[PDB]
């Protein structure tokens, strides 16, 4: 094993930690203190500023998760989530010979070309799970017209942003892969049939377990916290593929 | 006896003082956190620091750190290249003395070899000097060793070769920490520069090899020359030392 | 399937690599014997094959290999078998070190298919009768053609040309051995002589006449009785270099 | 993942009612002896070696090394229960 | 769920399990063993449990529920510890069929909501009281059953487990007049099921069912009220804890 | 302690067939005892390779071979409904009740569910020569066994059946002779004459399967000479039967009242192994059956066909079941479950 | 290993078939390495077939002797195509682990490779040009697979990600026609992905120069009933696999 | 021992035909079986 795998394990085990509190309706986690006093609580912008993380990428994970927060007061537990994400397919992808390096220069290349594509999906941002289930779809058919050594870091940075909205449907007791497979097929008639551009907006819906439009039913998002987000979570992912060796003193 | 343990508990920990220095060279380099005694993790891509603050405590190993000091005040930047080629020449001689060669001879045929190395590196140049970085200045070594290696007799042109083919370390490092494939892009580069190209080399920024200079770094000669020359004086120094005496 | 893959080609090696070994000290006028000791034999031989290989070296099924192939040399290619052990053993001994960089077996095989296809090319240049001259001086006057033409390809074959150049200058290398010179000094001394002033004729005296000239030591190699040698060495090599598993059940 | 093992499990439904029985049985085994005319003293060394004759149940319970914690008991709320009446004891245990 | 809503009904259970039989007007003594000698005999539920160091903050969350309610309303102690170990020993039994966590909250929390409905129906004025013994548990219980044949939904199987768990109550009053537990509650049951038959409950010194309207036992309609509000909201505030994590601050 | 082990080995006797049930039910690799790898779907060749040693679960193994010679169908149903009972029986004996008090409760709710059977019915066979209404009505036995070409099979059965066939029953299920040319494809089979089906197979191990399909086939003609009387299949007559004999439950009380609910319950164990076996939830079609139950439909039960947990009439679908194949199933199901119910404390004997 | 039933069972079979398909994986193609299978005689036996590599080997596991037939039915009627239908096969279910680990179900994993693989075989016979000829070396598992991903995406359901994942099993194909060559494998079929994007349906791996070419152009072809059998059988021989959800050994 | 199982609630056959280690309840047995066939059926009664 490598020091690369081990803060892969890290930002994986802090997200593992914060993604089950993240939609409105999300299950609460306990924080055991020192003397015992434990505070019972969901909402992870309090999470990771009282978890005690020991690991050095677990620590950078932190860092920039409250450097998000304290730039936007939103879309902090996102962050997190998406780059374990992140992180867990660039592990997956330098595993068979894909060298961290194409892997960063795609997700530069995907996380600018997906704020390039939000500038498509916004009024405000549709919300709940659609921004993501459609740059999943456009940025799988961004990657393979492209064919360079990151051509493939862009399809797990595609098929990694989806982790929100198969999250935010774990914490509704709905499902995993039916509903956010509804989602993504609504999101492809959106970029492959013209007259069909209108189910841009079809996010999901936490409620009934049936994907809804989240444009006629007013679950938006701002602009700003969403593109913050791809742009931090990006940032973190890079900052911890980076690295390659723990130098002992 | 002692001899070919302390030439290769000297040479097995400067060649350890380098493979943790090597993937941070270049404008794409791996960064690498720094375990300090009391927690703390800092995260830097400099070789410069991580040589700063080591605790080497091995006597090669220090003396392998002690030349980026001199890399650093007598040309600025070359912190990282120099270690990595005063790792690799001493790798080539951990071979050469296998075979069988005398220390006195793989230190009397690197100065063979510098001196013929400063003659290429002043060809190269473009008279201001500046030569055409990226990777060109060590394949250009490799190359033209390995053409004159074979005008060399006895066991000289035997340690001149592996001079040339441990040039061919700082192009491969530079090749991978840009996203390539090492070898393939070494052999393409030495294929041009045996047809005529003198400024070819890896550019980090496109993700290849090129020609045109425009986007192809142009370092000073002191920086090159400055490497080679310490570095072959380090492992001169290394090589000529046994017997590590607690007085 | 146990040790399979590119480890098992590091244990293929080191047991084509044995029964080189041995080999490699009977080559010259001047090669030590060996002594045949089975359940009833005394025969002391220096010469080659059944003497000295076919009836020993039941191992790795590889070693069995190497003289299964070594067959075709003798009784059919005059008497030159001991120079094609000693050349595949050292064409993989240097694909020993190619591997470590991480070049596929395969190109190996093309680039000493390549490095053979250029030494034959050389080898006919050399005629001189139907003849070669040289002892030890065929194999230098064509390591040094295969090392020109190496930094004409630019493929990982450039390396496998090397390799074959650097594994071609051990036949005047057990010549050097094997009497009571420095193989490195001597190989070098007479290689520098090849080149600075064209006769590859200069060979080591493995007797020690005086004249490192193998023209008028009348020391001779048939021609087909060499290029054989080149050929019958690669296709045992690209034999042994390509086989990536020894089942058995 | 801190603090997660439900200690303090002992004498469950009958395992406390058997030690309870145990001990009173054998507290009783104690007193047996001493009940009644043609009894049987009791010694009662302390650490420095002061050696008593104690034929009786009052000094005994109040003295006496007990080990078990439910004989303990029984002897504490027994003593305590001889002030009332005078001395009724070595009856009670038994 | 996971091991933790299962690690945290556990240590519910053994908290109830504790003081389940220190019910009733014939409650059963426990002993507390101190570290040098130990015994001290006490029939209070809350001494018991202020003397436990039970350091599990499941269990140290039900001994704190249940000191808040015992300095707020004085009586209705001891059964908020239990229903709160019945109510979460009948939710392991879907969290094992994979019910998700916030399907058994969404059932807890609606069957509360009708809990408090018969409460204020089976009362009597002079606030009001409500029938004592096990009668308004048995009343309440056959009301959900009653309600839970028309919920045509998941969330059903999670409603009657609620109804038939307030019945541990009459389960301890007839357990400790060492009456048969079951014999006894089938007959409760079976006197519920009529009409005017909502004041029955068990006779808590002779271990038979009498019409707590001739028994004289009534317990005022604010500690009936407190009591189960807080059994489930401690039901609902262990279900929904996902992760015990450290914690530093 | 000594009637926990009984079930806790009928429980693993019914986990190793459960899920072989519907047409969606799995295909284990049986090893033979010789041997030979036949992977097969059947749940009644399973229990020969099998040889459970248990003697708790071997009276199971026992009832079920007795389903096997009585009728020729519900060998499952014999064993994954005898195990919910156990299941559940110790799911009550933890209560306390006894073993006496809830074997009587178990008769009492056998002897009412074969008095609603009667009742669930809602086809027939009018005409057992009409060869549609004899493919299309035999097609459950071998679809539930072989999925793909059910109605092929169907049809190719029908013809041999309706043909040896005389004009006051006298079926012989041994009369039909299977043939096993080692030929190439199911559709070549036919029907030759006693009858008999050539059955050509591609490997000698995917028509074995068809073999015992078709056993299961002219099985089901069998019965459908004897008895008429056909109930809705895929978990109707199953979510039916529990919700009645919940309501009887419901309106007897005593401490049968739980032992009776207990048996509704074990009804309810069919559909939803008939739906855990094909990738639905089993809580969320539970809930859909006996939503549409309790309005009346009285013939909806599992749709196979769709990916999420839905519900489907099937009487108009003609997923239909026989009377008598349930009616002893149930029967021998009980019997099984009262008698390993009894048996406590499993001695060794003395060497005769 | 668990192996017990269900989850545990299905992933020991998907190793069995993963090891079995492990031991012949580098002989596929027209130069592949080769083996050095030895029998109880001391016969030293080297053969670039897969055909030939399977009916020397003991296959000792239920599972991987059921891969092991299929490919030697697909041998014995066939011909060509006895080592990528155990490659496809094995590939299939190294694929569908990750999501078998998880509660997706086998039934549901077969209503996936059933339908995509009927719509796959509906393809070639759609897309075979003329007896009817497709071109090999890839430049079909790199079409197929670019169809069956993009039809998949438009499949509201749990089939979506299974036939994305049947289509993503499909490069293997030509990716080891290329990892044998040693040709830098994510390299080749990176361009291959982006040339079949665009448009080029026959553009598959090149072994003479590492680099893609229009394998129709080059003339190295393959008859479209024979790749259909191909994936059929395949497809089969993972239902066949992924359907098993116990071994029952006969005691005696 | 070949695994013929035999449902019997009764005093004679289950004395008379079960692995009872015990020394003396063999006894018990041998005596109780021997002494329930001039009364035709009271063991089950005796033991008790
Ligand atoms: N009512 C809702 N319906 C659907 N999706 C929602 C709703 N509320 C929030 N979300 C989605 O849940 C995601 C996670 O938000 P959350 O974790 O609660 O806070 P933060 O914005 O700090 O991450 C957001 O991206 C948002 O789009
Ligand atoms: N733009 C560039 N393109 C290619 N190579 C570069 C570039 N800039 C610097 N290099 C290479 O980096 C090496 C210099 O080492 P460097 O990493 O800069 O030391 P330091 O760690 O002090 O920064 C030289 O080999 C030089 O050729
Ligand atoms: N008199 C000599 N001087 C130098 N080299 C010689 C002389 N005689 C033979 N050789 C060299 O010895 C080698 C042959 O070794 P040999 O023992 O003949 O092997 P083999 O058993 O195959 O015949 C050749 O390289 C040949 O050139
Ligand atoms: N002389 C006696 N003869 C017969 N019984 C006696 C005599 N003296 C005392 N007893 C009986 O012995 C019993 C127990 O007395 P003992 O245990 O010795 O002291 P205490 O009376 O304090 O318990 C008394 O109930 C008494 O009736
Ligand atoms: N005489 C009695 N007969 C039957 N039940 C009684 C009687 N007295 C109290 N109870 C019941 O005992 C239960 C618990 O009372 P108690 O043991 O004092 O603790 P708590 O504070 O939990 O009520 C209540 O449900 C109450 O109605
Ligand atoms: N198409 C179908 N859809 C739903 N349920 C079915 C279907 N076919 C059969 N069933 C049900 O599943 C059962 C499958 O038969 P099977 O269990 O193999 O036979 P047995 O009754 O002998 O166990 C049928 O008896 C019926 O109850
Ligand atoms: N000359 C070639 N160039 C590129 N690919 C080829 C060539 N010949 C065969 N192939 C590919 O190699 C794959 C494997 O074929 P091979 O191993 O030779 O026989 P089989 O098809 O029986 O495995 C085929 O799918 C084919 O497309
Ligand atoms: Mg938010
Ligand atoms: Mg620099
Ligand atoms: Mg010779
Ligand atoms: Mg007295
Ligand atoms: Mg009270
Ligand atoms: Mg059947
Ligand atoms: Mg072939
Ligand atoms: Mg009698």
């Amino acid at each position: 094993e490598t020091i690369r795998s081990q803060n892969v394990m890290a930002a994986a085990s802090i997200a593992n930690i914060v993604k089950s509190s993240l939609g409105p309706v999300g299950l609460d986690k306990m924080l055991v203190d020192d003397i015992g006093d434990v505070t019972i609580t969901n909402d992870g912008a309090t999470i990771l500023k009282l978890l005690e993380v020991e690991h050095p990428a677990a620590k950078v994970l932190c860092e920039l998760a409250d450097l998000q927060d304290k730039e936007v007061g939103d879309g902090t537990t996102s962050v997190v989530i998406i780059a374990a994400e992140l992180l867990k397919n660039a592990d997956e992808l330098v595993k068979q010979k894909i060298h961290p390096t194409s892997v960063i220069s795609g997700y530069r290349l995907a996380c600018k070309e997906a704020v390039r594509y939000i500038n498509e999906n916004l009024i405000v941002v549709p919300g709940g799970g659609a921004v993501e289930a459609a740059l999943s779809i456009y940025l799988e058919n961004y990657a393979t017209s492209m064919g360079s050594r990151e051509q493939l870091a862009i399809a797990e940075f595609a098929r990694s942003l989806l982790v929100i909205p198969n999250t935010l449907a774990v914490n509704a007791a709905q499902d995993s892969t039916d509903l956010v497979a509804k989602l993504r097929a609504f999101h492809n008639e959106a970029q492959v049939n013209p007259e069909r551009k209108n189910l841009k907006w079809i996010g999901l819906d936490l409620s009934n377990g049936k994907p809804r439009d989240n444009k006629q039913a007013g679950v938006f998002e701002p602009t700003i916290v969403k593109v913050k987000s791809l742009k931090f979570a990006t940032e973190a992912a890079i900052t911890i593929l980076r690295i390659d060796d723990l130098i002992k003193l | 006896d002692k001899p070919a343990q302390i030439r290769f508990s000297n040479i097995s920990a400067a060649k350890a003082v380098a493979d943790a220095i090597r993937t941070s060279l270049g404008p794409k380099g791996m960064d690498k956190m720094i375990q300090d005694g009391k927690g703390d993790v800092t995260i830097t891509n400099d070789g410069a620091t991580i040589l700063k603050q080591m605790q080497v405590l091995h006597p090669a190993a220090r003396m392998l750190v002690e030349l980026s000091k001199a890399q650093d005040i007598e040309a600025g930047d070359g912190t990282t290249s120099v270690v990595i080629i005063a790792g690799s020449l001493l790798d080539s001689c951990t071979k050469l003395l296998q075979k069988g060669i005398h220390p006195t001879i793989i230190s009397e045929s690197f100065q063979k070899a510098l001196e013929k190395g400063i003659e290429i590196l002043t060809d190269m140049s473009r008279p201001v000097a500046l030569i055409a970085g990226g990777g060109a200045p060590e394949i250009e070594l490799a190359l033209r060793l390995t053409e004159y290696s074979r005008t060399l007799s006895g066991m000289e042109s035997y340690c001149v070769r592996a001079f040339a083919d441990a040039m061919e370390v700082i192009p491969s490092t530079l090749a991978e920490n840009a996203g390539l494939n090492p070898i393939s892009t070494v052999t393409e580069l030495r294929n041009r520069h045996a047809q005529g190209e003198k400024t070819a080399g890896i550019n980090v920024r496109k993700g290849g090899i090129s020609n045109i200079l425009e986007e192809l770094v142009v370092q000073p000669l002191l920086v090159s020359v400055s490497a080679l020359t310490l570095a072959t004086e380090t492992v001169r120094s290394i090589l000529k030392i046994d017997d590590v005496v607690n007085t | 399937s146990r040790l399979m893959g590119l480890e098992a080609l590091k244990s293929h090696i080191m047991a084509a690599k044995a029964v080189a070994n041995t080999m490699r000290t009977s080559l010259g006028p001047n090669g030590l014997d060996k002594m045949m000791v089975d359940k009833d034999g005394d025969v002391t031989v220096t010469n080659d094959g059944a003497t000295i290989l076919s009836m020993m070296d039941v191992d790795h099924q590889i070693a069995k290999l190497m003289v299964e192939l070594s067959k075709s040399q003798d009784d059919e290619i005059g008497d030159g078998t001991t120079g094609v052990v000693v050349l595949a053993g050292a064409l993989l001994e240097e694909a020993e070190q190619l591997l470590d960089r991480g070049i596929h077996p395969i190109r190996i095989a093309d680039g000493y298919e390549q490095a053979a296809r250029v030494a034959i090319e050389h080898l006919d240049k050399i005629s001189d009768s139907r003849v070669v001259y040289g002892g030890g001086a065929a194999e230098i006057s064509c390591a040094l053609a295969v090392s020109q033409e190496a930094d004409k390809c630019p493929t990982l074959e450039q390396y496998a040309m090397r390799a074959f150049a650097d594994a071609l200058e051990v036949i005047p290398m057990a010549l050097s051995e094997n009497s009571g010179m420095n193989p490195i000094q001597t190989m070098t001394e007479v290689r520098a002589r090849q080149v600075k002033e064209m006769n590859p004729a200069l060979g080591i005296d493995c007797l020690h006449k005086g004249t490192n000239d193998m023209k008028q030591q009348h020391v001779i190699e048939t021609l087909i009785g060499k290029k054989q040698q080149i050929s019958l060495a690669t296709q045992m090599v690209r034999m042994i270099l390509k086989i990536d598993d020894i089942r058995k059940p | 993942v801190k603090t997660l093992n439900p200690k303090a499990e002992v004498a469950r439904a009958q395992a406390a009612l058997a030690v309870n029985i145990s001990a009173a049985r054998g507290l009783q085994d104690v007193l047996r002896t001493n009940l009644g005319p043609k009894g049987t003293m009791k010694m009662l060394v302390s650490g420095a070696g002061d050696i008593k004759l104690t034929k009786d149940g009052n000094v005994l319970l109040h003295e006496m090394q007990i080990q078990h914690p439910t004989a303990s008991l029984i002897a504490k709320v027994a003593t305590a229960q001889d002030d009332i009446t005078g001395d009724g004891t070595t009856s009670n245990v038994l | 769920g996971r091991k933790v809503q299962s690690g945290n009904i556990n240590a519910a259970k053994t908290i109830a399990d504790i003081i389940r039989t220190c019910l009733g007007p014939k409650s059963m003594m426990k002993m507390l063993l101190d570290p040098m000698g130990g015994i001290v005999m006490t029939n209070d539920g809350n001494a018991i449990l202020r003397e436990i160091q039970v350091q599990h903050p499941a269990a140290k969350s039900m001994i704190e529920i249940s000191r808040t309610q015992d300095e707020e309303v004085g009586d209705g102690t001891t059964s908020v510890i239990i229903l709160a170990g019945e109510m979460l020993s009948v939710a392991e039994h879907f969290l094992e069929q994979q019910m998700h966590p916030t399907v058994v909250i969404s059932a807890y929390r609606k069957a509360l909501d009708d809990m408090i409905s018969t409460l204020k129906k089976i009362s009597i004025p002079v606030p009001q009281l409500v029938p004592g013994g096990g009668a308004s548990e048995m009343a309440v219980a056959h009301a959900l059953t009653e309600k839970s044949k028309a919920m045509t939904g998941v969330e059903q199987w999670p409603y009657r487990a609620v109804a038939q768990a307030l019945e541990v109550i009459p389960r301890t009053l007839i357990q400790n007049c060492g009456a048969s537990t079951i014999r006894l509650l089938t007959s409760l049951r079976a006197k519920h099921t009529q009409e005017n038959c909502e004041t029955w409950g068990v006779n808590g010194e002779t271990g038979t069912l009498v019409d707590m309207k001739e028994l004289g036992i009534w317990e005022p309609l604010a500690v009936k009220l407190q009591t189960y509000k807080t059994a489930v909201e401690t039901a609902v505030l262990l279900l929904r804890i996902d992760d015990i994590v450290s914690g530093h601050k | 302690e000594a009637v926990y082990r009984n079930i806790q080995a009928c429980k693993e006797l019914a986990q190793t067939t459960r899920t072989a049930y519907g047409p969606n039910g799995m295909n284990k690799m049986v090893i033979n005892h010789l041997e030979k790898l036949f992977v097969t779907n059947d749940a009644a060749t399973i229990l020969r390779e099998l040889e459970v040693q248990h003697p708790a679960a071997k009276m199971i193994v026992m009832a079920s071979h007795m389903q096997e010679q009585e009728v020729g169908d519900g060998t499952n149903f014999v064993l994954v409904f005898a195990g919910a009972l156990l299941e559940l029986a110790e799911e009550l004996l933890r209560i306390g009740l006894s073993v006496s008090e809830v074997i009587e409760g178990y008769e009492i709710a056998c002897r009412k569910a074969h008095e609603i059977l009667p009742n669930l019915v809602c086809c027939s066979a009018k005409n057992l020569r009409d060869i549609d209404e004899v493919s299309s009505l035999l097609r459950t036995s071998i679809m539930s066994k072989q999925y793909g070409n059910e109605v092929f099979l169907a049809k190719l059965i029908a013809q041999a059946c309706v043909s040896i066939f005389p004009d006051s029953g006298h079926f012989n299920v041994d009369n039909i002779r299977v043939c096993k040319i080692l030929g190439s494809g199911i559709s070549s089979s036919s029907v030759l004459h006693i009858s008999t089906i050539v059955l050509r197979g591609s490997t000698d191990n995917l028509m074995d399967d068809i073999e015992r399909a078709v056993d299961d086939g002219v099985n089901t003609f069998k019965v459908l000479t004897r008895d008429k009387r056909l109930v809705p299949g895929g978990g109707a007559t199953e979510i039916e039967l529990a919700k009645q004999i919940t309501s009887y439950g419901e309106t007897c009380p005593g401490l049968e009242q739980y032992a009776i609910k207990k048996f509704a319950e074990a009804f309810e164990a069919i559909p939803r192994a008939l739906a855990e076996n094909s990738g639905v939830k089993a809580n969320e079609v539970i809930s859909k059956l006996y939503a549409v139950h309790q309005e009346g439909n009285k013939n909806v039960g599992l749709d196979i066909e769709a990916e999420v947990p839905a519900v489907k009439d099937m009487l108009e679908a003609g997923i239909l079941d026989t009377y008598l194949g349930k009616y002893w199933a149930i029967k021998l199901a009980t019997n099984a479950a009262v008698t390993v119910l009894r048996v406590d404390q499993i001695i060794m004997a003395k060497p005769a | 290993t668990d192996s017990s039933q269900g989850i545990p069972q299905l992933v020991s079979n998907i190793s069995a078939c993963q090891v079995i398909a492990e031991a012949v994986r580098t002989t596929l193609g027209p130069r592949g390495m080769d083996k050095l299978i030895v029998d109880g005689r001391g016969k030293a036996t080297i053969s670039n077939d897969g055909a030939t590599i399977l009916k020397l080997l003991d296959v000792v596991h239920p599972a991987a002797k059921t891969l092991v037939d299929i490919a030697k039915s697909q041998d014995a009627e066939v011909g060509d195509g006895t080592t990528s239908v155990t490659l496809l096969a094995a590939e299939f279910l190294k694929q569908v682990k990750p999501y078998v680990e998880e509660g997706l179900h086998p039934q549901i994993i077969i209503r996936a490779f059933r339908t995509a693989t009927q719509l796959a075989v509906n393809k070639i016979k759609e897309i075979a040009v003329t007896d009817s000829v497709v071109a090999g070396g890839g430049a079909i598992e790199m079409e197929l697979s670019k169809y069956l991903r993009d039809y998949s995406r438009t499949i509201p359901g749990k089939q979506q990600l299974l036939i994305g994942a049947y289509a993503k099993a499909l490069e293997i194909i030509p990716r080891q026609l290329c990892d044998n060559a040693g040709f830098d494998a994510t390299n080749i079929l990176n361009k291959l992905r982006a040339r079949h994007a665009q448009g080029g349906t026959w553009y598959g791996v090149d072994i003479n120069n590492e680099d893609i070419a229009d394998n129709f152009e080059a003339f190295v072809w393959e008859p479209a009933m024979v790749r259909i059998n191909a994936l059929t059988a395949a497809s089969e021989a993972a239902c066949l696999i992924v359907s098993v959800d116990e071994t029952i050994k006969n005691p005696r």
